[PDB]
Formats: structure tokens, C-alpha cells, sequence
């Protein structure tokens, strides 16, 4: 009579919608209960518009939003994704931040997820755009009200102890070459209409 | 034993003996866990299959 | 009801009223003996009931 | 690859899954494809353990665990529906809704249409157990913020054009009248033994 | 079996021997009536219980 998904599988599943994206280094199970029926679980979320890229490489499964029977859309107008859009504010930040997760992948290796850096590093960074209100606690503040933003987006973790942070790795597939084209060319016609 | 106790304190039916044995009287130890046990130590070569 | 209070004290999960049916059903529970639930009432604030 | 489900069926799941409800007030024509194929629905929500419970009386499809029974749990936990335990005003306010669509029931038989409920007359009915928060603004406002909460909960709709309201009929189906009905009569004899 | 006499005159559906479970179910036949069955297949089957 009743054909039940693999609990396990259902387990798996519903985990990795409650978080939006799933680490080996941390949930390992799941993790490879996925990576055992990655067309279930396609075809689990298929109804929903949801579709879970991988990152073997890294340790690293996520969903993102499929882009059928309405073409394209701005994925972030979907009824399930459950956050405003990256704003080009936080995007800022973005950018920063990969560059540091691909430098250190390109002399750490790929092998972890700890790509780690120091808040007061960033400080310089954002100065220069974001200027210099000339008192740290404003610009430390505002820093980590972007960097909690962006937790909330689940990129970075929180701020430890000593003042450093890990990236999470979903950055990467965040900082795509095509997005970041797109995204440049976008940034490039905000250009030309600001003069 | 206790369960057996509880229904015994009524179910007059008896409607058919297999539930009221298998269930009821007889002690479980059906293999459900150990062959789960068994069909995930498979899951290892499955992975690299996959 | 005493009965049921037996059944409470042995068994994690005991078939309340099971007589009423003769065998094959539970219809009170835990919570209502605790509280002396006796019948529906006027379901919408009565106490009497309960 | 893979085929995709129906769109109208993806549509209505999406979002029942965003609002816990499907009504022929909001999406009737989904409600009836729905009807038609809830074999589809049950299936698409099995690997979430989540199974719709119906309302034909009062054209009203809702969301339910769906998990099996006897838990190792005596009480099911599940990863995504995350529970809230109310303030006192708005369990109060529910519960007034609560018996107030069944006097409504009561009187006009099951699935007659709401009439709308006043602001005019909350306000007493919070100033019942509530008192007073310092002016009869703040108790009017604050009502509204509640409503609002409880739109969130989409058990109401918002404050209407004429300050009147209506109810949602997954009220039919709260969590547990009991408790509801306990606290409400509790709560007036503990007024009317306290004055 | 006097009262499912008298009810199978009266009903297209004669539940014969309802009552023993209590509504669980009819587990007696006209065919074994007619056959005046004092029980179950007494151990044998060359209706030695017929």
C-alpha cells in the first residue's frame, strides 16, 4: 500500500532544507545519505523549485533555486527562499571575502573548509569604500553588522573568540564566474547612468 | 508480559489466534535492526560505486 | 477507572477503557483521569466535565 | 533529465508550504486540483514528513506532521516545524476567536460565511483580562499589532477598512481547544472572584 | 442462533452471530446452519462437525 522514502533519506532531506545548505566536516551522515540518492532527492525537491548542487572537493551540498515553467526569474522572488537578496552593500563585503577563501585554498590546498581571517583585517578593506568615520567603533560596528548579514546568508560564521572568523565554503559557488560576470556587467551599467 | 496482562484484562474475542499470539504473547525478536545493520555496512561499497 | 489505574501503574502505554470495547480499542486516556473528565459538556468553557 | 511535476500542483505545494493553508477563498481553483490529486500532494510531502490534513466543510487544506505513531519520543520533534508557546494576550485573543467562530457555527451552521468581529468590541473583551496599559490608544494598538501577529499565523485576515475582522477556519483546527477553553474560563472567574 | 433464524427471514444481509463478538463481526453462516456445524473442523474434515 504505502511506498515510504527511506527514513533515512527523509532525514537527510529535511535537515538539509533546514539549514539550506549541508558540511561533511560536520553532519558527515546526511551528508553521504544524500550523496547516496542524489536523484531522490532531486526528485523530492523537484516539486518544490529546489535543486541541490555539490561540492565533493570541499565537503559541501546546497540547494538553489531551479529555473523552469517561469524561465529565469530573479530566483530571490520565489515563495520558499526564505531572505531579502544580497545587496550590493553585503556584496561588497562578498568580494572581500572570496578573495581571501581562493587565496588561501591556493596555498592551504582545497582539503578544508577552515579559510580563516581576522575581523580588523577586513577594516582597511571597507575603509576604503565605506570610508573612514575616523572611530573604530562605528566601523567595527557597522562590520559586524555586515558580517552578521551575511551568517544570516549563511557565508561566514559568526565572529569567535579571538576575533576570527571561517568562511564557509558555499561562498565559492556564491562568487561564480558567471555570477560575477553578470554581476560586473550590471555594475558597469550602474556606472555608465551614474555619469 | 505486561501488555499481554492489559489486553488480557479484556479482549473476549479472540478473534483469530495469529495477532493475539504473534503480538500479544509471543517476545519480538525480529531482525529488523540487525538487517539494517547488515544492508548499511553495504552502503560503504554503494558510495564508491556511486 | 481503577483499573485503568493499574494499567497506568504497570504499562508505558496501557489500552484505557479497553473493556467497553472488548478488546480491540482505548477510548480515555492519562490526562483526562488526571483532570476527571466525565463527559463533553458544552465543550466551549464548561468546567463540569472536567 | 528528469520529468517536472505539474505546475499548478507545484504552485499549490509551494504555497501551502509558505502559509500552512490552501483555501478556496485564496487559491480555489489550486483547491480544487488539489482535491483531485492529493495522492500527488501526500507523496511530495512523505520525504518531509508532512501530510496535509482537509477541510471540505469549509474549503480549508492545511498542513500536519505526518510522522508515524508510538514515537521513542513520547511527543514527535520534527527538524523544520519549529513551535512557538504564545503570550497570554494572543492565546487569550485565539481563544476568544476560537469560541467565537463556534457560536458562529453554532448559530449558523457549519461552513456559513464569518461575520465580522469589531475592533470595537475586542477592545472590551481584551480590557476583560487585560486591564489597561495606560490609554485606550495603547489598547487599540496594541490589539492591532496582535492581529497582526496573528495574520502572521494566518488565522485571521488584517485589520480590515471598517476595523471589523474575520476568521480564518484553520481555527477549526488549533492545536488544542482545551487548553483554550480552561484558560478562558479560568481566567473570567479569576476576574470575577478578584473584583 | 434462534434470533439469526428469525433475522434471516427478515434481512438481505443476515450477520449471523454478531452479537458473540459485539459488532466486531458475524463470523457464523446460513451454509453452516443449514448444515447444523456444532463448531470448527473438529480436528477432521469428512464433516465430523456437521
Amino acid at each position: 500500500s504505502e511506498t515510504r522514502t527511506l527514513q533515512k533519506i527523509r532525514e537527510a532531506t529535511q535537515e538539509l532544507l533546514k539549514y539550506g545548505l549541508l558540511e561533511e566536516a560536520s553532519k558527515p551522515n546526511l551528508y553521504r545519505i544524500v550523496l547516496s540518492h542524489p536523484e531522490e532527492v532531486t526528485r523530492i525537491l523537484e516539486p518544490l523549485d529546489l535543486d541541490i548542487g555539490i561540492d565533493e572537493i570541499r565537503g559541501l551540498l546546497y540547494v538553489k533555486v531551479r529555473l523552469d515553467e517561469t524561465p529565469a526569474q530573479d530566483e530571490w522572488a520565489h515563495p520558499l527562499v526564505r531572505r531579502q537578496r544580497l545587496n550590493l552593500e553585503q556584496s561588497l563585503l562578498v568580494a572581500i571575502l572570496r578573495q581571501h577563501f581562493v587565496a588561501w585554498e591556493q596555498e592551504s590546498g582545497t582539503g578544508a573548509s577552515q579559510a580563516q581571517i581576522a575581523i580588523d583585517d577586513l577594516l582597511p578593506q571597507l575603509q576604503i569604500y565605506l570610508g573612514d568615520p575616523g572611530s573604530e567603533s562605528k566601523e567595527r560596528t557597522r562590520l559586524l553588522t555586515l558580517l552578521d548579514q551575511l551568517k544570516g546568508h549563511g557565508l561566514v560564521t559568526s565572529p569567535d573568540a579571538h576575533e576570527r572568523i571561517v568562511i564557509r565554503p558555499i561562498i565559492a559557488h556564491l562568487a561564480d564566474p558567471i555570477n560575477l560576470q553578470a554581476l560586473l556587467a550590471w555594475l558597469r551599467e550602474q556606472i555608465a547612468q551614474q555619469t | 508480559a505486561f501488555t499481554l496482562l492489559n489486553r488480557a484484562a479484556g479482549l473476549k474475542q479472540l478473534n483469530s489466534i495469529d495477532e493475539i499470539f504473534r503480538e500479544l504473547v509471543l517476545d519480538d525478536h525480529s531482525a529488523f535492526d540487525r538487517a539494517a545493520e547488515v544492508a548499511n555496512s553495504f552502503d560503504g561499497l554503494t558510495e564508491i560505486h556511486q | 477507572t481503577l483499573v485503568d489505574a493499574l494499567m497506568t501503574l504497570l504499562l508505558a502505554n496501557p489500552r484505557y477503557n479497553l473493556a467497553s470495547t472488548g478488546g480491540h480499542e482505548s477510548d480515555r486516556d492519562l490526562i483526562s483521569y488526571v483532570r476527571g473528565v466525565s463527559g463533553p459538556g458544552d465543550g466551549g468553557e464548561g468546567q463540569s466535565h472536567i
